[PDB]
């Protein structure tokens, strides 16, 4: 939702991956494998962490009794106190449910944002020595081994090296 | 040969609510509203006074319940349902204001007003107020006429407040079961108690009459009070039916007063109290008690509101 | 050959407000603040009592207006401007607290206190309170001395609340036009009415004097009341100038009380009421009446706040 | 605004299209025509529908009279009641005007998001057999008939069939 | 050959807070909470009355302090700590309601009630209330018995409100230092003052007694008041110990009342006032005074809350 | 953050640029230079300006004294007034701190949004006569002189002009 990635063009996610939130699954010569991108995972977690420190927070404003549970106060002032407290309860119940919905919209769409940032950071590494498969992988039209893979995953990969190979592999 | 991108998921999502949808699965969530009470007055580190059977307002008048609370000192004052302000039956005029002053006083410190008395008795007791047998309010004095039916010499007495803090002055008015026994106690005639202290003027007359028995007594004492400010005098103008202040009380500091039915416990720290215990929680909101006092999460109507701490959970 | 993507639009957008600009055209919008009143007390499905000319507090004392309302029963109580609590002129002491109790009572159920009387008359009527000629408050008793100037034997009467719910006790105090006619009604002398439950002590003296005529009457009765809790007694000690309670009132349940100037209508359902009608609406907010009661949209100051239900309208 | 599509690179929209919110206009052999994309339209509407169910909602909290329109209450407590009611009125007028502005920002930018998601779902189907015109069309550099069109609109279109065909048309 | 895109930045960012981070550098920011007081009653363009030593309630009774304020007219009323309602010592019953009426009245306009008097004195002065020697409240009349100990003929007097606005009626009750000089002033006997309109009934008795001296005086006057509505009468039945209203007060319009300790200044315009000055600001919130009145930014606890007006500042 | 541009694939910004917020730096035959895009700068500023007019605003609701600084009111009603005022203060302090955080999130991410709209706005002009550098410039694989530069900056640039040239310069 909203950035098109999660529950979008990358249909369903990976119960497999356990070292992080976002990750690479490759299929090359040596076979299939997976590995988690720590850098996008950390940017998500610590943004979520920011939200929790803002809300799991302490009022230091003290309130006292204006009321009495044992010997009821005079009923006119009693009804004004209850009327006021009920009105304030309405405000905070509204604030709370709106706060949680608002930050939930932002949390979900913030995670969706962090992978489209991941998708299009490598689409930019691999220049046009690949194309988009459409469902969130990259068709590498040249050969890339387990050392060329970690080349992408850690942002070293040069595309000029395999530009030659790839340009006519694609025709 | 190709490379895929993806995101994690799980077999067991937690459902949450958003601006646009109800019950969306997310990877992980955490609760925002506190539901867990802890059923004790978590009082660790605080000077605590549990009044038990003494009523808060008894601390200034001194019925037997309150003998060890006449000069207490506390950060946290605890009121109990079994507490009683009174030995001879009666009540305080403008009573809940006095309680709210006392709850936040950090305790009281007494000082004599040293009133002396010529031409009356000073020492009326009663079976309702039992110490060694028949006694009376510790901080006050049942002012009687010399002998049965004798005159009550119309008197005046003053007390100035020497100290730099304001004082709580309190007196009584006795309502005798009959006009007959109003006469046996303080002689005949219209009996006017009047009271003024600079920024306060008021006045009182008894009203003898039949009322049903409470602590075996059909009479009533109602108590009055005023805050006497530094370097001001209070004058007590009267002719009988006047329960007189022996000592004036002064406030010590700041405190927090609560009403509770659970046990004190010095093993836990808390700052949010209600009558069924203590709300210990970092959470912003709570659904336990709307009249919780202290430093509390905000009371909300909802029992639960889950806050997402992970992405959408999309499985296969 | 080519393919284009696009989005719909229209010739007449609705302008709305956003975080960054005022009046951006969107396709379709819907209103969020209710402005439409419906000028009737939408009472469908609810046991309704319209008091008309009876005042709410008349239900406890019983002036002729309130003869059909001495034991009513309702989910919804309606108060009218033409209503009056009184036949002989007077007041309720602490009157709006009593109204707030009665509004939410779901009606009242009367029970006799069966007071009997030796040595006085029991039966004073007057021209202000007309049934068949001169009558009086239905639920009360004008307690007079035997014959003009005769003694008022100083009496006591008690009523205990047998019953499992709390009771509304009410008495009166008569203020005669003169001290002269205070004497013709209840003999000479200082007139002391005293009253106490156990949980309540207070006391009263009449104040004869001249005040201008109301319902042809220059005298006044002010009424007093107390809530008698289950298994406690109230004792009435008095020597004249005393309007006495025939029956005690008990509360039936829960109700909603309103004040209105419009007609009842059993054809429409509503839960949000004000004096000019009913607010029927799903909308979260309303701009009709800030003192609307019941279950209401929140009152806001703005007359309109449009919520977008479509995209930007971009035409050519 | 914010996702660049509506009132952005697709400047102005189609009073023509009336079966939905988002749609395709093609111009091929047989000519011009239009047809509405039901899934993106539904994803928009149903999100807006979520918002309306959240706000067109009923408090069950009952409030009673503490006031009196016929016999005014005593003036000190009267002034405290009015002071309190006025303060809460300020809160709800603030909450209301902020709520509506906040959800209007999100609604507008939510519709713009659902089209950039539409654009780039098609740019990924048409792989390298088209290019971006710049103003929100795709120049198909090969021939596409009314069955080739509904191929795209229904997410069937294979690009390898016309890959041969597009690659020599583009030089 | 290439083309690069970028965005501006600076060496000196302002830190702000977001939903996800504390203290992120942005290019430019502006503060949202007002901290700057301006220490004067910026009163430009407004009819201002600074009461100085006159107390607000003195405007109704007329002690010497208030001689030039008995008929004031204002948009803005200013109360001073040095102000006093009183010359002979005493107090107003239900006093802060009257102040709140007067603060928003836009001033008062007096009208005589023209009471005439047979058989008493009309003219008692005192050394506390000094104009040319011993005087008295300008708007009131110390009603005495003819000669020392003489009878106070029990009287009645009425005033109807001719005008189309409601009137503020005020009377006094004198509490003599002793029962002896209650007699020297108004003869012997129980002294009963009663007062009623048609929709208001109440009554009063003096309470002689000793209280400490204030302005050299050990006696007290407490004042009472009621709002008499158009076309109704108020009747004063009394037999002594009665300070009588010469003139009734009427309300002019609307005003704003404040309490302050700083100077008036006609050089600045403002609408948000507190006792230490004026809050001049476009900002939505303020952290200066929680009891600021007028049209004010909302008080918040935070001293600062910066709102970003630029992008992230990213330098090298 | 969130749109990947500022503090993303465009590492750090330009203390140099001072006529606006967003801008072009070119390196061509004659050399380096910079110039600011007024139109994206204006849409940013004018959105930020909208926020300020909404918040730098005055309530016209008047509040009066219910309290007294010189002669304290009776203590029961005094404690209800203070209890009420304190509760309302808690609401406004919460509203204020949430308002500023919420609009700060939106301001920062709307500025990042206005650049990704800028980026993918020229990538659409330069069609296939350039490719992504990765770090926020376009490698122009053909000649562009100081009049071909202002060709892009003011949105006239035709790509068919140098399409011929560029296609084989890229091989
Ligand atoms: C043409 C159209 O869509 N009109 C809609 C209407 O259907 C809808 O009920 C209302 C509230 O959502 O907004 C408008
Ligand atoms: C006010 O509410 C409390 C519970 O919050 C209730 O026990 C009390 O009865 C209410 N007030 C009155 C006057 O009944
Ligand atoms: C779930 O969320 C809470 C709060 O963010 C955290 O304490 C807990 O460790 C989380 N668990 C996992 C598996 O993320
Ligand atoms: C009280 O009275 C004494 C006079 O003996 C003086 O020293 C003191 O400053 C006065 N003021 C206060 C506030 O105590
Ligand atoms: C009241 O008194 C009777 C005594 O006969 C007793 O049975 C009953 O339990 C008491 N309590 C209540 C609530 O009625
Ligand atoms: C309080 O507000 C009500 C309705 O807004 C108004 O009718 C009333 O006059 C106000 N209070 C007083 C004391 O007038
Ligand atoms: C910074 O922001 C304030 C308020 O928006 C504005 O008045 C000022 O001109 C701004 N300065 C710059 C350099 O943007
Ligand atoms: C007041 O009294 C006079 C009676 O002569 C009358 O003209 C006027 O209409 C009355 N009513 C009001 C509301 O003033
Ligand atoms: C209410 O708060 C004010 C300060 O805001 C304080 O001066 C006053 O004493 C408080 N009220 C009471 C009854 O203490």
């Amino acid at each position: 939702g909203i950035f098109g990635a999660i529950a979008g063009f990358i249909e369903n996610g990976w119960e497999g991956l356990i070292d992080g939130w976002y990750g690479f699954r490759h299929q090359n010569a040596q076979g299939e494998g997976t590995a988690a991108d720590y850098k996008s995972t950390q940017s998500a977690i610590d943004q979520i962490t920011g939200k929790l420190n803002r809300l799991i927070a302490k009022t230091n404003q003290q309130f006292k009794l204006i009321d009495n549970e044992f010997n009821e106060v005079e009923k006119q002032i009693g009804n004004v106190i209850n009327w006021t407290r009920d009105s304030i309860t309405e405000v905070w119940s509204y604030n709370a449910e709106l706060l949680v919905a608002m930050e939930n919209q932002h949390t979900i769409d913030l995670a969706d944002s962090e992978m489209d940032k991941l998708y299009e950071r490598v689409k930019r590494q691999l220049r046009e020595n690949a194309e988009e498969d459409g469902t969130g992988c990259f068709e590498i039209f040249h050969k890339c081994d387990d050392d060329c893979m970690a080349s992408i995953r850690n942002n070293t990969y040069d595309h000029r090296k395999y530009r030659e190979e790839a340009m006519q592999n694609r025709i | 040969d190709k490379i895929c991108l993806g995101h994690h998921a799980v077999s067991n999502g937690t459902k949450v609510n958003t601006l646009t949808e109800r019950g969306v699965e997310v990877v992980n969530a955490t609760e925002t509203v506190e539901r867990t009470n802890t059923p004790r007055i978590c009082s660790k580190g605080k000077r605590t006074v549990d009044l038990g059977q003494c009523g808060l307002l008894g601390t200034i008048t001194g019925p037997p319940q309150c003998d060890q609370f006449l000069e207490f000192s506390a950060d946290l004052i605890i009121e109990r349902r079994e507490g009683s302000d009174v030995c001879y039956p009666g009540k305080f005029v403008n009573e809940e204001a006095l309680r709210q002053i006392l709850r936040e006083s950090g305790g009281i410190d007494k000082e004599p007003m040293g009133f002396t008395y010529n031409g009356i008795r000073t020492n009326g007791a009663t079976s309702a107020c039992r110490r060694s047998g028949s006694s009376f309010y510790a901080e006050m004095k049942w002012l009687l006429s010399n002998t049965d039916n004798a005159a009550f010499p119309q008197m005046t007495k003053s007390y100035k407040n020497t100290r730099e803090s304001p004082a709580i002055i309190v007196w009584g008015i006795h309502h005798s079961v009959s006009t007959a026994e109003q006469t046996k106690l303080y002689g005949s005639g219209n009996k006017l108690v009047t009271v003024g202290s600079s920024n306060y003027q008021q006045s009182f007359v008894p009203s003898p009459g039949a009322r049903p028995q409470v602590n075996g007594q059909s009479g009533r004492i109602d108590f009055h009070w005023l805050i006497l400010n530094p370097n001001d005098t209070v004058t007590f103008s009267f002719n009988g039916a006047f329960i007189a202040p022996d000592r004036a009380s002064f406030l010590r500091g700041k405190s927090m007063g609560i009403q509770s039915r659970v046990q004190v416990d010095a093993n836990c720290e808390g700052d949010c109290y209600h009558s069924g215990g203590t709300i210990i929680s970092n959470l912003p909101f709570q659904n336990i008690d709307s009249r919780a006092v202290g430093k509390c999460p905000r009371y909300v109507k909802q029992r639960s509101l889950l806050l997402a701490t992970g992405m959408k959970n999309v499985p296969e």
